[PDB]
């Protein structure tokens, strides 16, 4: 029976590798929508996106500013790691003509 | 298990008496090695913890010292500016 | 392999950071990073006094610099004065900057006195033993 | 470090050898009560924060090796001495000196090794004022500072 | 002594170096061993503690 | 899957299977596609979570390669093909977006 | 046993009185020795009782090449007391020198050889604040079946005459009179301080480690509490 | 990181150099760097508080700082 068990294990590996799509499709249908939504909610991670300052200080001005839904950061988070594509004169002109919301 | 199978598995030669007597002595000769290995493993873990701290918080403490020195200079500068204001009032009587 | 090392020292924890004003420093640095200011001198909370030209014209060096010629935008960053947007988003970080400066001043006010009998064995209180 | 640990051990030995005053004894009693309760009499895994659990377990391990295991070893040495005496006297193997004299030796030596290393265990609980264990240790530290008219860390 | 030439075997120069301010101070520091020979007449005589044979005669 | 979330591709689920089916077996874009599956786990169904996941893909592409500010916003064609390799931030962004699209639940 | 315990108690009382006397002597401010006063120190075999265990601050140049390493143990470390010939006055040629013996403090056994150190020792004129000390417990630490080997650097106890002969100084009597222990006077003056060398727990100082004012007062193993414990033990054994 | 220990130098010439830099920085920054030529080096300021504790304590003391300011004003005329 040792040979049979070894053959079954080998076939299981072969089927797992070669029928990944079929196996995953069958697995996705074994649970209802609510269970999968709960699992997805449990696995939701930010992965390091928009990890701006989180004010822990109680008197921090940025705490109230961030609580404001109309607060605009100086630059969008994905743009914090992109090289500037405009001249320094244009950058300074735009920043000097910039006006704060509220 | 099967005594006959295990008594002539090793090339039809019988060393079962010495194998049986080996367990009792072998149950105690490994204790010093095991305890000193525990000590060595803890030392390695402490060193890796120190490496992590130095890599991460090493640079941060230097910036904190830099800011401490700058703050000392700021206090001295505030007192110096107060003296400058007093000298601006008393043009030459201060000296 | 599986248990080749025969033991793992999970008891030894990560080195606890016991710096005086580290939390305030990190909070202020995160806030300044939010402002997205090209000048790096703003990392120190004392920049308005150490480099006051950041608020007037940006000339922090008397032509004694080596950052290469002004051919691209990423040059003379300290030779660039703060704009209105930078000034606003740095003012938004004023309370944390003030808390950091207050912590620094209080730490500076701490002096070693003769009642510190535990000075020679301060490592144990600093939690250096694991 | 090894040098720090050796210096702490030898300084504790010297302090125990010279004596322990009266106010020093009061401060030592306060420190020992705090350490005993909050470490030995409590499950260090029940603290809320990970820092508290980790460093309380480190302090408890230090207590285990420096007080529990040392006292067990010294009580066992005393029990071995009594056992050799009784074997020689009775000219046969005896078993009574092991449990009774071992327990008596442990009860004799645990207070000694606790008094010797009270400051070591008390200081290892200095996790900070932000945590419950650190707050309690700081309260006891302020009481000890009042008693000894000094300032500790 | 000074054989074959002072460029190779500078015995007199080293003898003067050890007998000067800098040499005495360097020996005082303990990082330099004491002088191992003496230039008596025109002969370099090694001390007994030096653990070497005496130089051969120039025949 | 050094940059991904699961030890093996089979734990990723149907999304990783679709990512494998999207590109040829020698194409390293699949891993980037896998990262898309990671970004849109609890976000694809939420109307703003989908936009958040797309922004996460843009940030990921900007962090992997040097990028310019408008470069990822002026892409004419966001479609991908089998032989699309992550040699450019545009390709990384497109693979990540394709992975986000294929994340049910 | 009872006689031994009584003798131990008497020695404990005498040591307590001596420690109080030494604390009173060391509480005084340091006596400065600069210029000619250093070249002709007031210490002598006849006047030593006036300056015994007394804090001076003398300028002179130490000789690290001919340092003696008296075996000693400090906080569980088997190391050496680092005696050096301290040259105060010398002629230009350097053949004729006079000075004293300076105990630089504890140096660990690993760094005792000169070649074992990552430094080139400074042998120029330096000012050292040292307590003038008889050097008693160092001279009484060899024990039976132990002896010094001079003409080489082998020591077991601080034999003052042999150390003076090793120094080679002309003023042999003054060298034999006493030794100057390098001390730190910014430390508590009680003998219960339990920090005998000026170090921290991490040993961040540099070897050799100078004594604190409690270290000079400390006779290793013969303090009054140790003798009281011995007396109690011997009384219990006798009775 | 095996960093060895060496205490504050308090060297005469080094502390004179650091104090000259400190005085130049005080004079420059007290007027928001309105001088024609600014010679202040902020970095050396840090070292002034790491290797000259005696002069740092003098500068913190109000009377010592007043004396220093008066002498500097006399020097600058
Ligand atoms: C009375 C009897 C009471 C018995 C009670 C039960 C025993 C409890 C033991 C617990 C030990 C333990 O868990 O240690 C973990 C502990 C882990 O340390 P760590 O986690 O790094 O933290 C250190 C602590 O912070 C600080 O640790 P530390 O620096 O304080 O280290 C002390 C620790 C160090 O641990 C040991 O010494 C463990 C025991 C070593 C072996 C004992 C003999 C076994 C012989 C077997 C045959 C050999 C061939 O010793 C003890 O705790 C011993 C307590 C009991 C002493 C009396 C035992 C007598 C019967 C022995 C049988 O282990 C060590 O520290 C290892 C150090 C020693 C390494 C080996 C040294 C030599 C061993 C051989 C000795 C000679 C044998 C052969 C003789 C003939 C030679 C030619």
């Amino acid at each position: 029976v040792y040979c049979t068990v070894l053959a079954y294990y080998g076939w299981w590996l072969y089927d797992r590798y070669y029928l990944f799509g079929k196996n995953a499709t069958q697995d996705i249908r074994k649970d209802t929508t609510e269970v999968w939504e709960k699992r997805a909610a449990l696995n939701k991670r930010n992965w390091g996106y928009n990890a701006h300052y989180k004010p822990e200080l109680e008197r921090s001005m940025k705490k109230v500013l961030y609580a404001d839904p109309n607060y605009k950061f100086p630059i969008e988070w994905p743009e914090r790691y992109m090289a500037e594509t405009k001249t320094l004169e244009q950058v300074m002109d735009e920043e000097e003509n910039w006006e704060y919301y509220k | 298990r099967n005594r006959y199978w295990w008594y002539r598995s090793l090339y039809d030669d019988y060393v079962a008496r010495e194998a049986k007597l080996a367990f009792g002595i072998a149950a105690f000769i490994w204790l010093p090695h095991y305890y000193w290995g525990i000590h060595l493993n803890r030392a390695f873990e402490v060193n890796f913890s120190h490496r992590n701290y130095a890599h991460e918080w090493g640079p941060r403490r230097n910036r904190l010292a830099h800011s401490l020195e700058f703050e000392q200079f700021d206090m001295i500068l505030e007192n110096w500016q107060d003296l400058e204001d007093e000298y601006a009032q008393r043009g030459d009587g201060m000296l | 392999a599986l248990f080749f090392m025969a033991n793992t020292a999970i008891s030894v924890p990560s080195v606890l950071d016991t710096s005086p004003c580290m939390k305030q420093m990190l909070a202020y640095e995160d806030c300044v990073l939010d402002a997205n200011v090209p000048q790096q001198e703003v990392i120190h909370p004392q920049w308005p006094t150490i480099w006051p030209r950041l608020l007037t014209d940006g000339k922090l060096l008397e032509f004694d610099k080596v950052p290469f010629h002004p051919e691209n935008i990423y040059n003379y960053t300290y030779m660039r004065p703060l704009t209105k947007k930078n000034k606003q988003y740095l003012y938004e970080c004023e309370e944390e900057r003030f808390v950091f400066k207050a912590c620094l001043r209080k730490v500076i006010s701490l002096k070693k006195t003769d009642k510190h009998t535990s000075w020679d064995t301060a490592e144990v209180a600093n939690l250096q033993l694991t | 470090s090894c040098t720090t640990r050796r210096f702490i051990d030898e300084k504790e030995k010297l302090e125990y050898s010279r004596g322990y005053n009266q106010q020093e004894l009061e401060a030592s009693k306060l420190r020992k009560d705090f350490v005993k309760k909050y470490i030995v009499d409590f499950d260090t895994t029940l603290y809320k924060t990970q820092v508290e659990r980790d460093w309380a377990y480190i302090a408890k391990r230090e207590y285990r090796y420096e007080v529990q295991l040392k006292s067990i070893g010294y009580g066992g040495a005393l029990a071995n001495a009594v056992l050799l005496w009784r074997i020689y006297a009775n000219k046969k193997m005896v078993f009574w000196p092991i449990p009774i004299v071992g327990a008596l030796g442990y009860l004799y030596f645990q207070p000694v090794f606790f008094q010797k290393s009270n400051k070591r265990f008390f200081d290892m609980c200095n996790v900070g004022e932000e945590y419950y264990l650190g707050r309690e240790r700081n309260k006891i530290l302020r009481e000890c500072n009042k008693i000894l008219n000094v300032e500790d860390f | 002594l000074d054989y074959p030439d002072t460029d190779d075997t500078d015995d007199t120069e080293t003898f003067k170096d050890y007998k000067s301010f800098t040499g005495r101070r360097m020996v005082d520091t303990g990082i330099v061993d004491p002088l191992w020979y003496d230039i008596r007449e025109g002969k370099k005589v090694y001390y007994d503690w030096a653990g070497v044979n005496q130089p051969m005669e120039d025949i | 899957m050094a940059q991904t979330a699961h030890q093996n591709r089979y734990q990723g689920g149907l999304c990783y299977a679709q990512c494998n089916e999207l590109f040829s077996f020698w194409n390293p874009s699949i891993q980037q596609c896998w990262k898309g599956c990671d970004f849109g786990v609890g976000r694809v169904n939420d109307p703003e979570g989908r936009i958040e996941a797309q922004q996460m893909c843009k940030r990921w592409a900007a962090e992997l390669y040097w990028t310019y500010k408008g470069e990822l916003d002026t892409i004419k064609d966001l479609r991908v093909h089998a032989d699309m390799y992550p040699t450019t931030p545009q390709n990384v962004y497109r693979a990540c977006l394709a992975g986000v699209r294929r994340q049910k639940f | 046993t009872l006689l031994y315990g009584a003798n131990q108690s008497s020695k404990a009382r005498e040591n307590k009185v001596a420690t109080e006397t030494r604390k009173e002597r060391m509480a005084k401010p340091t006596i400065q020795l600069t210029g000619a006063d250093s070249q002709n120190p007031p210490f002598t075999e006849k006047n030593i009782n006036d300056w015994l265990y007394k804090t001076v601050s003398i300028t002179g140049r130490p000789i690290h090449g001919k340092g003696m390493m008296i075996p000693a143990k400090s906080y569980g470390l088997h190391g050496f007391e680092y005696l050096v010939p301290f040259v105060t006055k010398e002629n230009e040629d350097g053949s004729v020198q006079e000075g004293l013996i300076l105990n630089l403090g504890f140096i660990p056994r690993e760094y005792a050889p000169i070649w074992a150190r990552a430094r080139v020792e400074n042998v120029e004129e330096q000012t050292f604040t040292c307590v003038v000390t008889d050097g008693k417990h160092l001279s009484e630490q060899g024990g039976l079946f132990a002896s010094n080997k001079p003409c080489e650097n082998q020591w077991e106890y601080a034999d003052l005459d042999q150390l003076a002969k090793h120094t080679g100084f002309v003023n042999q009597e003054q060298v034999r009179s006493c030794i100057l222990e390098h001390v730190n006077t910014e430390t508590p003056n009680d003998e219960r301080d339990c920090r005998h060398i000026d170090i921290c727990s991490d040993y961040k100082e540099d070897y050799p480690y100078k004594f604190t004012r409690s270290g000079v007062l400390q006779q290793p193993g013969q303090m009054y509490w140790d003798l009281n414990k011995s007396a109690s033990y011997y009384s219990l054994l006798g009775l | 990181m095996e960093v060895k220990y060496r205490g504050p130098s308090d060297d005469k010439l080094e502390c004179e150099f650091l104090e000259n830099n400190l005085l130049s920085c005080l004079r420059e920054k007290s007027v928001q760097d309105n001088v024609a030529k600014m010679t202040c080096r902020p970095e050396f300021l840090v070292w002034f508080f790491l290797e000259c504790p005696t002069k740092a304590a003098v500068y913190h003391d109000p009377k010592g700082l007043r004396n220093i300011f008066i002498q500097d004003k006399i020097k600058q005329k």
